[PDB]
């Protein structure tokens, strides 16, 4: 079906054909000596430089070499500066070089590549829609939109197009305008519409808007496979890990990190309240959109299984204790950090990104009445000086009714079950 | 742009190579 071919590459036909063979049969080795033999005979031949191209891919994923890789992003570069290149021959090579120049990172060299592709092809929809994902790796929600919005107005019943402007214009907190997006969008069921970040937050919107017709997209979600229950929507999980609201410290078996913190709550309590009163900055308010309404900020000490060295300064001796629990500054999965809350605050039903954490919460200081957190199908309050645990990958809602301020101590681990090579090899989040 | 609480990133990790 597609024609990779110019006029003279045509007239080489068997040599080309000989060479690829080579690189079918896995003998990649020999492979590239054959391309790279063609190039230099042809150095004008468009299907003798993708060879190569594909030869040093293969290469790549061989010998699990960037360098090479980055060779043959080079290689594919070299496909698209040649002269009659046909056409599917350029796109595919092009799209190939965007797709491994996101694999090493280079988001702002994808998106040349894909800029480029959409210059060489502008009625090709899908091109678009590849540039707007590309905007959305570096989180150009902004130039994202705009592409969508563009592929919208030529074609109105593109699905990949809605379930995207919809992720986006949710991003926006735009939620009622949303909806009808991510819900046309995975209902069109074009390629790449099956997402659960889609399903995901389709229903959180109409969670928000009272639509009570949220539960049926999780429940289709989890149907398709997107989450491990309708309950748990977590989207980068280990399969297979104990799955339950809350747990005990026993069940945990991080009994002595419990200990820990319950023994010495006073002292993270007291460096909580100084930092409150000397140096307030330090506490962010949250910024992922979860709040309904309220204030509510938190002070990092640990995020990604990295200290932070500015902010521990600030609470030295926690940090000092922190330091003998490896199976929390090491969750590059979790946090470490405070958390005030004040009242008229309700936080939105949401969920953790990941099931590969638990998540420890130690009340420092707690109004009598007024907080409470519900995890699933139970709500709970916190005490001070106390422990509470839940997995935060299950859907989970926080109020704030009280008349004062409440601050807790949130400590993330490991999901006790994470064996530790796989504790040391999950990418953070 | 991380995923800290929520899942409102269109990406939660990021990679580099192999
Ligand atoms: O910190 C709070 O008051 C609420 N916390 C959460 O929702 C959480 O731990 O994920
Ligand atoms: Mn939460």
């Amino acid at each position: 079906k597609p024609k990779l071919l110019n006029k003279f590459d045509k007239t080489i036909k068997a040599e080309l054909d000989a060479a690829e063979k080579l690189r079918k049969r896995g003998k990649i080795e020999e492979a590239v000596n054959a391309f790279k033999e063609l190039v230099r005979k042809y150095p004008q031949s468009p299907r003798a430089r993708y060879g190569k191209a594909q030869c040093e891919d293969d290469l790549a994923e061989k010998r699990r070499s960037n360098e090479v890789l980055r060779g043959a992003i080079e290689t594919y570069q070299e496909v698209a500066s040649l002269p009659d290149v046909p056409a599917d021959l350029l796109k595919l090579s092009l799209k190939r070089r965007s797709d491994r120049q996101q694999f090493l990172g280079h988001m702002r060299g994808s998106l040349l590549t894909l800029q480029r592709l959409v210059q060489l092809f502008p009625n090709d929809t899908s091109l678009k829609n590849d540039l707007g994902v590309g905007y959305l790796l570096i989180g150009d929600n902004d130039n994202a939109k705009k592409v969508y919005e563009e592929v919208l107005s030529v074609t109105p019943n593109d699905g990949f197009a809605k379930v995207h402007y919809g992720f986006i214009l949710k991003a926006q907190n735009k939620i009622a305008e949303s909806i009808p997006y991510l819900k046309e969008g995975i209902e069109s069921g074009d390629p790449g519409t099956d997402d659960g970040r889609f399903y995901f937050h389709l229903g959180d919107a109409m969670q928000r808007v009272g639509n009570k017709e949220a539960y049926k997209w999780y429940e289709l979600g989890h149907k398709r496979g997107h989450f491990a229950s309708v309950w748990q929507r977590s989207l980068y999980n280990v399969n297979g890990l104990k799955a339950q609201p809350w747990w005990t410290p026993k069940e945990t078996g991080y009994t002595e990190l419990v200990k820990s913190l319950e023994r010495n709550w006073k002292l993270i309590r007291d460096e909580g309240l100084a930092v409150m009163d000397k140096a307030k900055g330090l506490f962010l308010p949250e910024d992922e959109n979860l709040r309904e309404k309220g204030d509510w900020s938190q002070f990092t000490l640990w995020q990604q299984g990295r200290r932070n060295e500015n902010a521990c300064k600030g609470a030295p001796k926690t940090c000092t204790l922190l330091e003998k629990f490896p199976e929390t500054t090491g969750c590059r999965r979790g946090q470490i950090k405070y958390s005030i809350m004040h009242p008229g605050t309700h936080v939105w039903p949401h969920t953790g990104p990941t099931n590969c954490r638990l998540r420890m919460h130690l009340g420092l200081v707690i109004p009598k009445e007024g907080c409470k957190i519900r995890c699933a199908n139970e709500t709970k309050t916190w005490e001070e000086g106390k422990v509470l645990i839940f997995d935060d990958s299950f859907e989970h809602e926080v109020w704030q009714d009280a008349s004062s301020f409440r601050l807790i101590f949130i400590v993330d681990v490991w999901h006790p079950e994470l064996t530790p090579q796989q504790r040391r090899s999950l990418p953070a989040i | 742009g991380k995923c800290k609480d929520g899942l409102g990133e269109y990406t939660c990790t990021c990679l580099e190579g192999f």
